[PDB]
């Protein structure tokens, strides 16, 4: 019974009705104007721009479990020393004496 | 003190939620003469 | 066969143009070995999280409810001021709508079970992107505001632990060292 | 085929030696603190003001 | 639109720097093209875009060069009271306190509100070209030649205006004279 | 001891663990929950797993 | 047959010559032992660091910051260990060579070429014929700036003079 609890309930109610009322505006009226396009200043040839719009790429690769097990795995055994492992190829196992 | 007292939380929480969820996961079904 | 993005690198070979804020930047390759459905719904997620909090740590630097806990300009001693009753009861918000768009859906082997693409909760009350074009733009748009807000509410945060300045007092003060 | 539904497997499992179960997850935790400090405080612990 | 002086000025076979060709962005309609693009900025960023930022910023610095000029030979009645013995930079400070600059902020910012509409409309076809606001009240670009060359003038004068504010800002900052007091000395 | 805290939640750190480890099992248990079939059924105890 | 820089010496083999400045002088022969592509790329990089260190031992000594302290370069190394700066650029270089290191991983199964990162930003080797010399003209800079850096740097501790300073009083 207080004026401000007054207040509140008809905000509150604001907010209940807001997505009824503009959802169906939303709905009958829309974007689908077939103009209304977002706009950049960079050229479109290079923008790194999104390609089939929403994608979702299916997937079957490794676990959740293997992956944080991988990325467990860049201080285990990252990259780094490996290439300082002998000449791969052969070594010049048949390193000519002169040579 | 303090430590202990979140520590102690923590644990208790965690083996009651285990707990809790856990009983809440279609218990009943867990029986051998189901199907 | 070489990373735009980097261009010494080689592409990620799950990195692709239809994902929309593809421009070949996986360096340590992580969509190889995790769901790139769940890698760009936690980037989305991220970015629409710290997209609000920027404006946030703006607004609540400016005004606030003028209820007694809730004035404390500096957010990163704000967040205490404000009871965590209340913060919890918003951080249970959160939850139920976690749970609501996701729709029960919520761990990396269920989430994307019913079809629905990453990072859309099916929300677009407006600025609508039937359009494919639109929404090939807003995607991008909104993966760079995204990635973007992510190093902002990072400054803004780690800087207003620096100095005890909320964001745009900081700068004007900009009291150095 | 859910990480939970392995853990609630493993827990129900009758091919543990001591079975656990959901009973057991506060079992076992309790009954191993007051075994672990009634223990400790019968081989040494000072007088007590009763 | 065609070009006036089209073989003199703005237009092809008049490149600015012999050696080096234009980027493939800079054509031949294109108004005030003398082909001068060393840094490339063209091939990035649309046309339409840079044009817009050219001609925004000459009628800026058009407005601003002859604002620090006018604002030496004379001053509106009562500036000196409020503001006291204020040149170009210090000026500024004391009239943000005074509250004159929050205005032309608020004020411009609500125009480049739809200048920023009108930025969107013309880079998703809406067909307006760079800089055009419909803004001719006197209709002395209805006859389309002397557009034209009227067109040259303006990104010219702009540019001009634009190394002028420079000048006169940084001859500010080493003597702390306006252009006026400046240039007898 | 004897104050009447709720649930003992002197320091506001308590309740972090408190309300999250529910959570964060309560997020694994949605997993469990939404691979189930969720239709009713007319007997003592669901046999579908 | 023989190495033309070192005639008493044979050729070394894996240093065939198609990589710039090479005058077949490998004499203790890394190049037997080891790929390379990673020396290749090694020399690069610690020849980089060396020509921005030479440049930046002199530039110090004409003109220090006027934000910072007047410090002589080996001095300042201690001094910014603790006034943060030394962190950020040691912070700034790790984070570039972890992308290094996915680099060399490239260079490894032969994605990428030893002391190559498509650097040009202003596109000024694109020429092949310039670009080759001024891979050749990289690499002896590098090497000489190798040399130049420990110089300066060794002066500095055995005689307290900046070397522009050395250098005008002996
Ligand atoms: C209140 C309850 C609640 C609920 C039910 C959920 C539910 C979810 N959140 Mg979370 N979230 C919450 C609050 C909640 N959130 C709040 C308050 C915020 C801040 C705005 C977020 C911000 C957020 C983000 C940004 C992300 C999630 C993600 C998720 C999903 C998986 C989380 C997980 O398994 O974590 C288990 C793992 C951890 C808790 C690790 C935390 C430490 C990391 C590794 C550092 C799931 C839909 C993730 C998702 O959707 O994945 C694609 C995701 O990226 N949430
Ligand atoms: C932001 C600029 C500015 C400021 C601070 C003032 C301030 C003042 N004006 Mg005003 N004035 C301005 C612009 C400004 N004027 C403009 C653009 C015009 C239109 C031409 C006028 C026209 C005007 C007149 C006609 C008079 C003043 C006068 C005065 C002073 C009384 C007062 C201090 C009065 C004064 O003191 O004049 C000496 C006065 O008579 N002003
Ligand atoms: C305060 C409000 C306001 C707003 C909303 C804008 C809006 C705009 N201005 Mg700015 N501008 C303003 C006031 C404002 N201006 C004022 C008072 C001046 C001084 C005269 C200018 C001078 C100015 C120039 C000279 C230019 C702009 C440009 C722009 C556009 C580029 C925005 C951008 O890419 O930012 C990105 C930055 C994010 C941080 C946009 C229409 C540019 C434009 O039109 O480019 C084509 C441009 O060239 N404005
Ligand atoms: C090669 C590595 C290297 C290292 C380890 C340092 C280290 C240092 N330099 Mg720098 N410096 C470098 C290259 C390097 N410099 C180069 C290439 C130049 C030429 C432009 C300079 C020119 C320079 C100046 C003029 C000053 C320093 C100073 C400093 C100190 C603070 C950082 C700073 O302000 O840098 C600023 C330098 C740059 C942004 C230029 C480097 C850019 C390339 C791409 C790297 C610190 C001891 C300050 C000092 O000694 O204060 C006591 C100082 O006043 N340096
Ligand atoms: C955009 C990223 C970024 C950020 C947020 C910072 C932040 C900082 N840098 Mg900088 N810094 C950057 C890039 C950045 N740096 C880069 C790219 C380099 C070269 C690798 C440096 C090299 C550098 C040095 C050498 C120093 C700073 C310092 C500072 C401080 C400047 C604030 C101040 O006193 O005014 C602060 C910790 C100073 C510092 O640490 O003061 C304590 C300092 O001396 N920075
Ligand atoms: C059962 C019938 C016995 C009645 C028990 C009273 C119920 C009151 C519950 C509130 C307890 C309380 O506030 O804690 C308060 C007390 C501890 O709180 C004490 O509070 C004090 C000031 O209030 C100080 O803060 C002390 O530090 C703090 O220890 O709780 C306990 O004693 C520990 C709780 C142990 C719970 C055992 C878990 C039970 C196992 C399954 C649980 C069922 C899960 C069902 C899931 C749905
Ligand atoms: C958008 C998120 C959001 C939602 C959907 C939401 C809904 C409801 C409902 C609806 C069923 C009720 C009935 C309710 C009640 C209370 N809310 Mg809550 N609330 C949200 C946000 C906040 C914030 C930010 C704060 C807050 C608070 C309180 C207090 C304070 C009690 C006290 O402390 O005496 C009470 C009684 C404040 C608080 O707890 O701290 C002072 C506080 O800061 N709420 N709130
Ligand atoms: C989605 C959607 C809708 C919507 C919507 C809404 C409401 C969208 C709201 C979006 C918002 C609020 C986006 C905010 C982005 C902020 C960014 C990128 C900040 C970057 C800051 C940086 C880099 C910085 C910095 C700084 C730092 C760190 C240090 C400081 O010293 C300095 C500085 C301050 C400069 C509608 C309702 C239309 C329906 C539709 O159907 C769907
Ligand atoms: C004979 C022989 C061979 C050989 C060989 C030789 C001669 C090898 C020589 C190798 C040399 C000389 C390497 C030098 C590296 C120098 C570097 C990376 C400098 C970094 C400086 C930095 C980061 C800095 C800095 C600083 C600066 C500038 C500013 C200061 O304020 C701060 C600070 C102090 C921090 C070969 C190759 C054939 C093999 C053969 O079998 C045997
Ligand atoms: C108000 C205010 C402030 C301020 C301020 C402002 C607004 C300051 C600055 C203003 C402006 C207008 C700067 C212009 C600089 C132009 C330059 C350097 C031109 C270079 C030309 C070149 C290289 C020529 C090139 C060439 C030309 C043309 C001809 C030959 C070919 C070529 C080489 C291509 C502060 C900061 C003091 C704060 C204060 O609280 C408030
Ligand atoms: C210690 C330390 C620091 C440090 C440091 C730094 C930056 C140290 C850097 C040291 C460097 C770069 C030393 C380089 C030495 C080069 C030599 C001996 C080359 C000889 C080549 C010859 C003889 C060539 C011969 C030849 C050959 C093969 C072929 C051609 C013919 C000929 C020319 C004869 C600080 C300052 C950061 C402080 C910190 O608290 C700790
Ligand atoms: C601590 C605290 C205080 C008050 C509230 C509460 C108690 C809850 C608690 C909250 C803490 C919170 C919310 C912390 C959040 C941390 C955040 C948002 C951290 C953000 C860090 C961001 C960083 C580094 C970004 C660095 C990015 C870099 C270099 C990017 C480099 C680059 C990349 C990757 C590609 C292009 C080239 C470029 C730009 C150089």
């Amino acid at each position: 019974t207080a004026p401000i609890v007054h207040f509140g309930s008809v905000i509150s109610l604001w907010l209940l009705f807001a997505l009824p009322v503009w959802s169906a505006a939303y709905k009958a009226a829309g974007a689908d104007t077939a103009e209304w396009v977002g706009v950049s200043q960079v050229t479109e040839d290079a923008p790194g721009i999104g390609l089939y719009g929403k994608y979702a790429p299916e997937y079957d690769g490794p676990t959740f479990r293997e992956g944080l097990e991988y990325v467990l795995s860049f201080a285990w055994k990252p990259p780094i020393l490996i290439a300082w492992k002998p000449r791969a190829d052969l070594d010049r196992a048949m390193m000519d004496p002169a040579r | 003190m303090f430590t202990l007292k979140i520590v102690v939380y923590t644990t208790v929480t965690f083996f009651v939620s285990l707990f809790t969820f856990g009983f809440l996961s279609n218990d009943a079904s867990r029986n051998p003469n189901r199907k | 066969d070489r990373s735009y993005a980097m261009p010494f690198l080689s592409r990620p070979p799950a990195l692709d143009g239809s994902m929309a804020g593809d421009v070949g930047f996986d360096p340590l390759g992580f969509s190889n070995y995790f769901d790139l459905k769940w890698l760009r719904e936690a980037e989305l997620k991220h970015g629409r999280v710290c997209m609000l909090g920027c404006l946030g740590f703006l607004v609540q630097e400016q005004a606030n409810l003028p209820l007694p806990g809730f004035d404390n300009k500096l957010a990163t001693e704000a967040f205490f001021s404000v009871p965590a009753g209340g913060l919890w009861q918003i951080f249970f918000s959160l939850g139920a709508i976690e749970i609501i768009t996701n729709k029960g859906k919520l761990t990396p082997g269920s989430m994307f079970t019913g079809g629905r693409a990453p990072g859309d909760l099916d929300f677009d009350p407006l600025n609508l992107s039937v359009d494919e074009t639109a929404l090939r733009r807003f995607e991008l748009a909104e993966l760079k505001h995204a990635r973007l807000a992510m190093i902002g509410l990072g400054g803004m945060l780690h800087q207003m632990l620096l100095t005890k300045q909320a964001p745009i007092e900081q700068l004007t003060n900009f009291k150095s060292l | 085929a859910s990480a939970w539904e392995r853990f609630c497997s493993w827990i129900t499992s009758t091919d543990n030696r001591l079975y656990i179960g959901w009973f057991g997850v506060l079992m076992i935790p309790t009954l191993l603190t007051a075994t672990t400090v009634y223990i400790i405080a019968f081989v040494a612990a000072p007088p007590v003001d009763i | 639109l065609p070009l006036y002086g089209e073989g003199k000025l703005q237009g092809p076979g008049t490149q600015a720097i012999p050696g080096s060709e234009p980027p493939p962005a800079l054509d031949g309609t294109w108004v005030g093209d003398v082909g001068f693009d060393p840094l490339g900025f063209s091939r990035v960023i649309d046309m339409r875009w840079l044009r817009e930022a050219e001609l925004k910023h000459g009628r800026v610095c058009m407005l601003a060069a002859t604002g620090m000029i006018v604002q030496d030979i004379a001053l509106f009645p009562g500036v000196t009271k409020t503001f006291g013995p204020a040149k170009i930079t210090a000026l500024h400070d004391v009239a943000v306190k005074q509250g004159s600059m929050q205005q032309l902020l608020v004020w411009l910012g609500f125009l480049e509100i739809f200048g920023f509409v009108a930025i969107v409309q013309m880079l998703q076809g809406s067909g307006r070209q760079p800089g055009d606001f419909g803004f001719d009240p006197l209709n002395c670009g209805a006859n389309t030649d002397t557009l034209a060359r009227r067109q040259l003038v303006e990104l010219k004068n702009g540019r001009l205006a634009m190394i002028a504010t420079g000048g006169m800002i940084h001859h500010f900052f080493l003597t702390g004279k306006g252009p006026i007091e400046f240039i007898t000395t | 001891e004897g104050t009447g805290e709720a649930l003992g939640i002197d320091d506001t750190r308590l309740i972090v663990p408190v309300i999250l480890i529910p959570v964060i099992t309560f997020i694994l248990y949605a997993g469990f929950a939404s691979e189930q079939d969720n239709e009713d059924f007319f007997d003592t105890y669901d046999q579908r797993r | 047959d023989f190495s033309a820089a070192v005639p008493f010496l044979k050729r070394p083999s894996n240093l065939d010559g198609t990589l710039a400045g090479d005058v077949g002088f490998d004499p203790l022969g890394f190049s037997d032992v080891f790929d390379l592509r990673v020396l290749r790329e090694a020399e690069l990089k610690h020849g980089r660091f060396a020509m921005l260190a030479v440049l930046g031992f002199l530039v110090q000594e004409v003109y220090t910051f006027p934000f910072f302290p007047k410090m002589a370069p080996v001095d300042a190394h201690d001094y910014f260990v603790t006034q943060g700066g030394g962190s950020q650029i040691i912070f700034w270089i790790s984070f570039v060579e972890i992308f290094g290191v996915v680099a060399l991983f490239e260079l490894i199964q032969g994605k990428r070429d030893a002391g190559d990162f498509a650097f040009d930003p202003l596109g000024l080797g694109k020429d092949e014929a310039t670009l080759a010399r001024y891979k050749v003209a990289e690499i002896k800079h590098a090497r000489l700036a190798m040399i130049a850096i420990g110089g300066f740097i060794h002066q500095f501790w055995v005689t307290k003079q900046t070397v522009l300073e050395q250098l005008g009083n002996f």
